[PDB]
RNA sequence: CGAGCUGGAGAUACGCUUUGACUCGGGGAUGUCCGAAUGGGGAAACCCACCUCGUAAGAGGUAUCCGCAAGGAUGGGAACUCAGGGAACUGAAACAUCUCAGUACCUGAAGGAGAAGAAAGAGAAUUCGAUUCCGUUAGUAGCGGCGAGCGAACCCGGAUCAGCCCAAUCAAGCCGAAGUGGCUGGAAAGCUACACCUCAGAAGGUGAGAGUCCUGUAGGCGAACGAGAGGUCGUUGUUCGUGAAACGAUGACUGAAUCCGCGCGGACCACCGCGCAAGGCUAAAUACUCCCAGUGACCGAUAGCGCAUAGUACCGUGAGGG
RNA sequence: UGUUAUGGCGUGCCUAUUGAAGCAUGAGCCGGCGACUUAGACCUGACGUGCGAGCUUAAGUUGAAAAACGGAGGCGGAGC
RNA sequence: GUAGGGGAGCGUUCAGUCCGCGGAGAAGCCAUACCGGAAGGAGUGGUGGAGCCGACUGAAGUGCGGAUGCCGGCAUGAGU
RNA sequence: CUUGACUGCGAGACUGACACGUCGAGCAGGGAGGAAACUCGGGCUUAGUGAACCGGUGGUACCGUGUGGAAGGGCCAUCG
């Protein structure tokens, strides 16, 4: 019975009134009040003055895929590109890429974009293999 | 308004200070930045009947080396 | 805003903030040698906290 | 573990969401329906702008005893408002996991009385609306409970008209607030029950 | 439709109507003068003519602009659309580039929509395949006194999806189920005692608070007639401020190929890859609300439009205000 | 409770201020009107709910006394 | 205890739900010596001539003494 | 006698709201003076200064827009 519904003990508090609170004649007493001009940035504070210029480029950026996730639990499921959907690897837009993370011995091969040197090194000293395309 | 095509109906018109350079000069940095106009030339000639008008310098090349549209 | 991104606001991996050292940059130098090296690395956070309000969505 | 109406038994099924019966999740659901129907229509000449005046009026200086700019301002009469209603929406989407949840707690926070289940809407023969008083009465509805009836069968459903004793929300277009809203609910065809 | 009617009108008189009035739909028939106004003039609603038709009374024609002719246009429209033209305050805590913004304003053209459209494209997969629209990419890639600030597109998800010609049911309306007695009361639709309909309990009216008292509602029907190229120079667009500035676009001067040909892919070259310009048409998805309908945690007389009707009274030479 | 006589005490309110009974501001009186909002899939915090190594949808589509569908995308998940 | 931060709450309108009240009289209006820690809320009386408390939740055009503030009405100066 | 008026770095502190500023052991590559312990990364110290932006010059080869280049950019010095 919505009569007897109740509140979520919390969830809303009340707003702010301004008007009245007797001794409430709100923000500062003088000088910035009023405007819509606040804004936080701007020109010589320390953000100019400030030297730097590099380069921007920022290009090809590989999804990290852990080995500390592959070994240890699941099946060895055979990854190759397929599984990745479903095994909560799923976010694409671009290549896979595998890194050493979690270091334990299991029989695993993985198919992905890239891989590291240690990482390499992991799968075939627990055996396995990690395949590329051209 | 003239012959073939179109007239008048023009954009505006700049100048630089620190003009021209070393290409490789610290910049070129503006003036002028105001809006402008421009105009053609003006001819007489008939087609169909005896006419006037008035004939666009490339219409009056145009009519001048063959008959497009008309005669002079 | 678009400034501070190829320019050092740079955001770490703590929130924190990278801006580094201005001692000289182009103009002006012939003076020692670890005062040029002494292009650096290193910040406060006391105007970090508004800093990154600039960096805030492409960090 | 709910018995039907005509025939085999059920509601074995569907294990009734823990904790039992939580009032705070329905009041949000509830909330959240009510400000989904919500149509924001609001006449508010809220700017200066938007009545009409011609807008330079007398003298800054010299007048004595005024200073006012024009006729249309809010702190004069028949001006604009100063932040007066707009049509707004509040109409947002709210995460699905609690519209099941609610619904389902819902016929759950029904487990502590009565519910009941149907089938063999056949009983009404047409609609006639007295069959209909007569299913009710000898199922154990005399209409002085509000009751919502959940089928299809279009001649079942439509066999009730009134505000007094029914309601009727067809091929399971249940809403919570529907349901928590009326004394008992009948839910009727098993279709979206088991 | 079937007893009333004779406008708001309160009001007397005269009457009209079952040989169907009134009212409601549906076509025609008359339509003074002005106004695009158009015989000619003109301080709009006025002043003056001419040529036919002829018995006067009275009808008809006499503007310019396209055309053999038929025919078409000149005007008007709240907002919406395209286009010709194009502000400043303001922001940069001053100010010139910038910002305001192609915003406001003026103007031209047109429809119920417009615009746009059938790759000399997007683009980096030897992918895609007209346009517009929405979501999204994405405050990203970029532009910038690299200041203030500005800000894409491809992919992808949807709305809707057509490419064709050519130059050597809803409107009038009608039909509609089911209650009486007693009681308080001025008056009942309320209370009460019993009863009934319900593919009808939505609603308003009736002396007060209404299913069953009236109009209605669910449901049912329903008409004669009526609808449904390239370059150089000055420049500019898109994220494009002259930047390494490509490409589109033109004002001036120049003005090549055409099938082992021609433009593009962001100076430029080769390779490689997409693509055929200098001709037109082209529903739908889209925008708007003068008007009509339905609704509302919209107003209810200092609110709500300015107006519970008024652009009236009233102010101004006037635009205008009110 | 109403009124009153006498005693004692007793420098309007507001703003603005180092400082106001102020010979500083405002205001004849009563009524009514009258000022810290709203918007965005913006940002960042507090609390609350739901799922939780995962969490959500946007446009739209279909129902629409009702809500479901919709994974394009977004956020975690690796830093330099 | 001033700007300022924090906490509990009072009242008004609309809204959903619940309980209801009203021609043997609703809201509003008028008087009042009662209650409550305050915003406030009851009781009886007097007007009034249709509607309206209370509880629970939700949403605000939500609380006036001042702004030479707005509209309206009515005072002063003065029988000058 | 000579080029420590070096390159690569900085334990830990002085000082400033910030940005600047100051001092410095010691590790390395390589040096200079002394026989040697050792000392030196300018001058007995405290003044002899200019953030950002836009460009000039040498070096390195990171970006470089279908690809292989080049234009232009970037980084280490430096110049106004
Ligand atoms: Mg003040
Ligand atoms: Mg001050
Ligand atoms: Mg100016
Ligand atoms: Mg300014
Ligand atoms: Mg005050
Ligand atoms: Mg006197
Ligand atoms: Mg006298
Ligand atoms: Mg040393
Ligand atoms: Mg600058």
């Amino acid at each position: 019975g919505s009569r007897k519904d109740r509140k979520r003990v919390g969830r809303g508090p009340g707003g702010t009134d301004k008007t009245a609170g007797r001794g409430h004649k709100g923000q500062k007493s003088r000088s910035g009040a009023g405007k819509g001009a606040f804004f936080e940035g701007g020109r010589s504070r320390l953000i100019a003055r400030l030297p730097k210029r590099g380069f921007n480029n920022v290009g090809t950026t590989y999804e990290v895929v852990k080995l500390s996730q592959l070994q240890d639990l699941e099946d060895t499921t055979f990854d190759r590109d397929t599984l990745e959907a479903y095994r909560l690897v799923r976010r694409k837009n671009r290549p896979v890429k595998l890194l050493a993370s979690g270091e334990i011995s299991r029989a695993v091969t993985v198919h992905v974009d890239a891989a590291s040197a240690a990482a390499i090194k992991a799968v075939e000293a627990a055996g396995g293999r990690v395949v590329l395309p051209e | 308004t003239g012959k073939k095509n179109l007239v008048v109906n023009s954009v505006i018109r700049r100048g630089k200070a620190r003009a021209d350079g070393g290409v490789g000069r610290k910049t070129t940095g503006i003036t002028k930045r105001v809006q402008r106009a421009n105009l053609h030339k003006k001819a007489i000639r008939e087609n169909g009947q005896v006419k006037t008008v008035w004939l666009s310098a490339n219409a009056l090349r145009t009519l001048s080396k063959g008959p497009y549209k008309g005669i002079e | 805003t678009h400034k501070m991104a190829k320019r050092r606001i740079k955001i770490t991996g703590t929130g924190k903030v990278m801006a580094f050292k201005s001692g000289k940059r182009h103009q002006n130098t012939g003076k020692s040698g670890d005062e040029i090296r002494g292009k650096g690395k290193g910040f406060v956070l006391a105007k970090a906290e508004w800093a990154r309000m600039k960096l805030m969505l492409p960090r | 573990a709910q018995i039907n109406v005509i025939g085999q038994n059920g509601g074995r099924t569907i294990e009734l969401p823990l904790p039992e019966v939580n009032s705070g999740v329905l009041h949000e659901v509830v909330t959240w329906q009510l400000a989904s129907r919500r149509r924001g229509t609001a006449s508010t000449r809220t700017r200066a702008q938007v009545s009409k005046t011609g807008r330079k009026m007398y003298g800054q200086k010299g007048t004595g005893n005024a200073r006012h700019g024009d006729r249309s301002v809010p702190t004069f009469v028949g001006g604009g408002v100063a932040f007066g209603p707009k049509p707004r929406s509040y109409d947002y989407t709210l995460p699905r996991q609690v519209r099941q949840l609610g619904l389902a707690m819902a016929i759950a926070s029904r487990q502590e009385g009565g519910k009941l289940v149907a089938v063999d809407g056949f009983d009404i023969a047409d609609a006639k609306t007295k069959n209909f008083i007569s299913w009710a009465k000898q199922n154990g509805l005399d209409g002085t409970e509000k009751v919502l009836l959940v089928t299809d069968d279009e001649n079942t459903r439509r066999a009730a008209r009134n505000v007094s004793w029914v309601s009727v929300l067809p091929v399971a277009g249940v809403n919570v607030y529907d349901i928590l809203r009326h004394d008992r609910l009948v839910i009727d065809a098993a279709a979206l029950e088991i």
